[PDB]
């Protein structure tokens, strides 16, 4: 059955991820482990016609998550707009500046 | 090979947000914060349709084109009724992205062709320029600065766009010179409409107002096209150093981006008023002694000078907007050194004997 | 040696008619510009008629127009003023000028006293 | 009045022409090498180059 | 948002010619998941 | 009195005895002698510094120091060596038509428009050059000066009249009468003995500086004549006028001997000097350019292209070495 | 060796200094020691006229000095031996001079037998005459103002124009319109 395989998937994803306590929380190492997870559940879910996400994904990944991967703390909004009023006042401040010049250019 | 490496990390970055904040203030019917397999698909409202910009990571899907999702009122996912499958429609990614492209690099190829002849042609501008010495006044020192702005943008954007913005080894290391060089071209491309806005203050200073021959200083000329273009790009770079910083800040979906273009609008506007009251005048001097065939010729030979190409607008348009837009250093310089009386007629003359 | 001898006219009743000659020798008589001036007794000079190089062009001094005709023979380099129906006023002593440079459209210096290429002049009296 | 001047201009000697144009050309050919317009000096004692 | 004026296009341009060109992606997707009847 | 016709049999007698005189022309002599070919002089210098178009330029007789005037008002001194500028005097007036460096270097004359010619000292004690002194006997606007010596000079004027001063008791010491004309340019023979002068009466006459009767006259052009220039061997002179024609005389033969003109050249000529040699003719006109003729064969040598402004005067040096051309676009240009 | 640089050094400086007195200066020749000038100021414009004296009456040679000019003043006279003809033939000569070309003409104007035309010439009604004026002086007027136009539209080359009137500020704003129209020429834009 699929759980069979499923049970047996997630004995080799434990398997090779007990000695990742010391980067449990590094997916750059630990990506293959996770590819091969994914690359499992699409199989297991493509060969019974089964939905994604369903709720035996959310189990494996709290199952993943409370237990391996509980400790990550990394955030990194380097796409973050800056707030419209301070991003409206830098924007006009040098606009405001620019008819004093060109008075003075004019005159002097 | 690294789109599968950033799909394991996308997955990863939907696991780490629901673990992260289970806190929803608004957990009333709704779909819960989950991933369909391409992207994050965060809590959000039931009975509408979560739809979000489609990821970057394969070819025919398109960054630009958006994705839609629809979470059903049942507090889950709408169930497509031919698989009782999740209804994401991922079409729009792929079809938009294909048409794209293909206009895309014609016009990166077209820039290139514009910006090479503007080289060329202001580089044989500026040489006849400080060669024949014969030709030196004021305003031929201004029509020099502006030449010079010219080529600097042109040669800047060219290797700009060709090493920085086609190089995604260059861009995935986001070396400090990859960002200086954009801060350079920002800095350049405003002296450019800066050096605009002088040669129009000087065209007004010295036909409307002050026409008198008064040998104006020409000092503070200088520190407007080259000095104050320094001000907005540097306020750009702390600025979005501080609040949106990334990817070498080749990314331009940022508000950020009107620091740069947004006293370049007002350069544009205040060389339109100039050009209006240039051609005024110019009209009142034709009126005693021709008014539509003639008046018309003086706005189209100031309008590469001032710039007012961008004000000009009142799919081929926008094909010729960027033709005229990219082939103004080619236009400024058959029109004021090629086509302009004095040296036409001082190079006919050289010409019989070198 | 620009000579411009000029001939004919003498004393013919008003009304009358004659024909003012001018041979010129000394320079192509096709490159310059000609004049009739003349110099009333007692008054300083004035302006009387022009001719181009080709004759094409013809002016007058509003005295005489309609009444004197300029005209210029550049295979014999000779000028004429064929002038009719003369009046009291017209009796004066008739110079044949020349412009100073050659190919040009404006003339200088005629009228002036003490101008080289001048001629003598005829005394026409009435 | 003027014609004593041209009197002055008659009685005065002149050489037949082409003993002239002989003697303006003879002057010519004998100061012909020592003329730089003409002759290049060499740019080693030219002091305009 | 971005931009709306004739003087933004060489920066658009840009971040639009670097994501366009990438050498991971690949244009080929599967049908069932394309359609409605996958993710 | 009606001596008008004793005075045409005179001039007619004149022109039969100049014809008896007339074996050939100066071509069928030099018609065998072979041609300079093409002679090309680049721009070795240009001074500039003039704020107006230059009307008169001047060498010095050591072939370095060359005065140049403007209508700026400005009298400049240039070392045409090192491009400096050695002196820049202020005038009083500033239409200067005609500029004039002493033999020895130690005055500039200067005058034009003011009826005045202004001497100016330049080894003085003082470390600034002064007025000197102010000859004013004209009534009409100075068209040339020339030094004799540091005592003596000779001008001419627009009313038809030159005259020789003595510039220590500053009075006309001599006036030479006889041109119906403005007259437009003078040239010192090498011994200074005598001097020809070019009027607007399309006449040069030739004045004996020790007395003040006029020797000789000359005809055969046919508008005003601008430039005048003694042939170097100090015996024939060469005229250049507004009929876009070169004319070289013989004060032996009285008469013409060389016709410098092309039917494409339809120009008045400004000015005019000979080379070293005199086998040169350098006569700068109205197209903006100078030509260089073939003294001899009075075929064009060569053409110096570079000014895009009027030439107004032109100057060789005394040893040959340069020339140097000014132009109504205000720059020197010194060519070799 | 090295004295001369700092010489020219200092003469450029003085030359400098010369250059923003010379181009703030505008330069003007009427014609009506050997030339009077005239130093005025009008709006803080420093203007310099000439009044050529004790010149013989052949101008073909010295006019040519006076090229350069802002403006030739031409102050004709009629209010003899016909003098208003020879102002017409003098403008024309100047007009058709190809070195004055380039210098614009400012005309101050300040009978019948001399030009029969007049006896058959109507004042045109978009005249502008002034209360208090006889008919017969404005139509002289105006048929004066015609016949010099006549010369002074018939070019057909030369950057010169032609500025009738009928008072420095009426020669103030001439120079003004002068300059404002080569400063135009010079981009081409006229």
């Amino acid at each position: 059955n699929y759980e069979t395989a499923v049970q047996f998937c997630w004995n080799h994803y434990k398997d090779q991820m007990d000695p990742i306590e010391k980067d449990w929380c590094d997916w750059a190492m630990i990506s293959r482990p996770y590819s091969t997870l994914r690359d499992c559940l699409e199989h297991f879910a493509e060969l019974f016609d089964l939905g994604f996400p369903n709720p035996l994904a959310e189990r494996i990944i709290f199952e993943t998550h409370q237990i391996h991967f509980a400790n990550c703390s990394l955030v990194q909004p380097t796409f973050s707009d800056p707030p419209e009023d301070v991003l409206l006042a830098m924007i006009i401040a040098p606009i405001c500046l620019i008819p004093f010049l060109i008075t003075l250019v004019v005159w002097r | 090979g690294v789109t599968r490496n950033k799909i394991m990390t996308a997955q990863y970055e939907c696991y780490q947000k629901i673990m992260q904040d289970p806190i929803q203030q608004a957990e009333g019917v709704y779909c819960n914060r989950t991933w369909d397999g391409w992207l994050c698909w965060n809590d959000v409202a039931a009975g509408t349709e979560s739809m979000q910009l489609c990821p970057d990571y394969f070819q025919d899907f398109d960054p630009s084109e958006k994705v839609t999702k629809i979470c059903d009122q049942d507090g889950n996912w709408f169930r497509h009724p031919a698989s009782n499958r999740t209804w994401t429609n991922y079409t729009q990614c792929n079809v938009n992205t294909h048409e794209k492209v293909k206009t895309a690099l014609n016009l990166f190829y077209l820039t290139i062709i514009g910006h090479g002849l503007s080289i060329a042609s202001l580089l044989i501008s500026l040489g006849i320029f400080f060669y024949f010495k014969s030709l030196s006044c004021q305003r031929i020192t201004l029509h020099k600065n502006l030449f010079f702005s010219f080529v600097c943008n042109s040669v800047v954007t060219i290797i700009h766009l060709t090493a920085v913005a086609n190089n995604q080894a260059l861009v995935a290391t986001n070396p400090v010179s990859c960002k200086v060089s954009q801060f350079i071209h920002l800095y350049l491309m405003g002296c450019n409409y800066f050096w605009m806005l002088c040669e129009g203050i000087y065209l007004h200073t010295l036909i409307v107002v002050a026409v008198f021959a008064e040998k104006q200083h020409l000092m503070w000329y200088y520190f407007l096209g080259w000095g104050f273009p320094l001000i907005p790009a540097c306020i750009h770079a702390i600025a979005r150093s501080l609040y949106y910083n990334d990817n070498c800040w080749i990314s331009s979906d940022t508000h950020l981006l009107y620091i740069i273009h947004g006293p370049i609008c007002a350069a544009l506007l205040v060389n339109l008023f100039f050009l209006l009251n240039i051609v005024r005048v110019l009209i009142t001097k034709l009126k005693v002694t021709n008014l539509y065939m003639k008046a018309v010729r003086a706005t189209l030979i100031l309008v590469p000078l001032l710039g007012i190409e961008f004000v000009l607008i009142p799919e081929v348009y926008d094909y010729i907007m960027h033709i005229l837009m990219h082939f103004q250093g080619l236009l400024v310089s058959t029109i004021f050194c090629f086509f302009n009386g004095e040296v036409q007629a001082i190079l006919r003359r050289n010409w019989n004997q070198y | 040696q620009v000579q411009l001898q000029e001939s004919g006219g003498g004393l013919v009743q008003p009304g009358g008619s004659l024909r003012l000659s001018c041979a010129a020798s000394g320079f192509t008589f096709s490159n310059y510009k000609m004049n009739w001036v003349r110099q009333a007794p007692g008054k300083g000079l004035e302006w009387v008629s022009d001719i181009s190089q080709s004759g094409a062009s013809i002016s007058y001094t509003g005295s005489v127009k309609g009444r004197f005709t300029i005209s210029r023979d550049n295979a014999k380099n000779t000028l004429y003023l064929q002038m009719n129906s003369l009046k009291p006023e017209d009796t004066a002593v008739y110079y044949c000028a020349r412009c100073p440079a050659p190919f040009t459209r404006d003339c200088f210096d005629v009228t002036s006293t003490t101008y080289a290429y001048r001629g003598q002049g005829t005394q026409v009296t009435v | 009045k003027l014609v004593e001047q041209l009197k002055m201009e008659a009685n005065i000697d002149r050489i037949k022409v082409s003993k002239a144009a002989a003697d303006l050309m003879a002057y010519c050919e004998a100061h012909a090498k020592e003329d730089p317009l003409l002759t290049p000096v060499p740019a080693s004692e030219n002091p305009f180059r | 948002f971005g931009c709306r004026f004739g003087t933004c296009t060489v920066q658009k341009l840009a971040h639009q010619i670097y994501q366009f060109t990438d050498k991971d992606k690949d244009n080929v997707a599967p049908r069932s998941k394309i359609s409605p009847q996958g993710y | 009195d009606q001596l008008r016709q004793e005075a045409e049999q005179l001039k007619n007698q004149i022109r039969d005895a100049r014809k008896a005189c007339a074996d050939a022309t100066l071509s069928q002599i030099t018609n065998n002698i072979d041609p300079v070919g093409r002679i090309q002089m680049r721009t070795r210098r240009t001074l500039r510094g003039h704020l107006a178009k230059i009307y008169a330029m001047h060498w010095g007789t050591d072939s370095r120091l060359l005065v140049s005037a403007s209508q700026d008002g400005k009298l400049i001194i240039w070392d045409s060596y090192t491009t400096n500028k050695v002196h820049a005097i202020p005038l009083r007036s500033s239409w200067v038509m005609t500029c004039a460096y002493a033999p020895s270097g130690n005055y500039v004359a200067c005058g034009g428009l003011d009826n005045i010619c202004s001497i100016y000292n330049l080894k003085t004690r003082e470390g600034n050059v002064r007025v000197s002194r102010e000859l004013a006997g004209h009534t009409g606007y100075l068209s040339c000066c020339r030094f004799l010596d540091d005592n003596q000079i000779v001008t001419s004027s627009g009313d038809t009249t030159c005259a020789l001063w003595d510039i220590e008791t500053g009075q006309q010491t001599t006036t030479f009468t006889g041109h119906t004309g403005d007259v437009m340019s003078l040239s010192l023979a090498p011994d200074t003995r005598l001097f020809v002068s070019g009027a607007c009466d399309a006449s040069a006459k030739l004045w004996d500086v020790r007395e003040g009767m006029c020797r000789q006259t000359f005809t055969g052009h046919e508008s005003d004549i601008n430039a005048i220039c003694f042939f170097p061997n100090g015996n024939a002179f060469a005229t250049g006028s507004d009929d876009a024609t070169c004319r070289l005389f013989d004060l032996r033969a009285d008469q013409e001997l060389m016709t410098y003109s092309h039917d494409n050249i339809i120009c008045g000529i400004t000015s005019v000097s000979f080379s070293k040699s005199g086998r040169l003719l350098l006569a700068g006109y109205d197209d903006f350019n100078c030509n260089v003729w073939d003294a001899l064969k009075a075929d064009r040598a060569g053409v110096l292209a570079g000014h895009d402004n009027r030439v107004s005067c032109l100057g060789v040096t005394d040893d040959g070495m340069a020339v140097a051309t000014g132009s109504w676009d205000s720059f020197l240009k010194i060519w070799n | 060796e090295k004295a001369q640089r700092e010489a020219n050094k200092k003469i450029e400086k003085q030359l400098q200094k010369d250059k923003q007195v010379y181009r703030a200066t505008h330069r003007l020749l009427l014609l009506g020691s050997g030339i009077f000038e005239t130093k005025f100021q009008v709006d803080k414009v420093n203007f310099h006229m000439f009044d050529v004296g004790a010149q013989r009456d052949e101008r073909r040679k010295w006019i040519q000095c006076f090229n350069d000019v802002t403006a030739i003043i031409f102050v004709v006279a009629s209010s003899q031996t016909n003098r208003l003809q020879a102002a017409l033939k003098l403008f024309d000569s100047i007009w058709n001079n190809k070195w004055l070309r380039d210098t614009s003409v400012i005309l101050f104007l300040n009978i019948e037998d001399y030009f029969p035309e007049f006896a058959r010439y109507t004042t045109p009604e978009d005249a502008t005459p002034e209360p208090g004026e006889d008919p017969r002086v404005t139509r002289a007027k105006y048929f004066i103002r015609d016949e010099f136009l006549r010369i002074s539209t018939a070019s057909g080359d030369g950057r010169h124009y032609c500025y009738p009137h009928f008072n420095i500020r009426r020669v103030f704003n001439d120079c003004r319109d002068i300059i404002q129209r080569m400063h135009l020429r010079q981009y081409e834009l006229l």
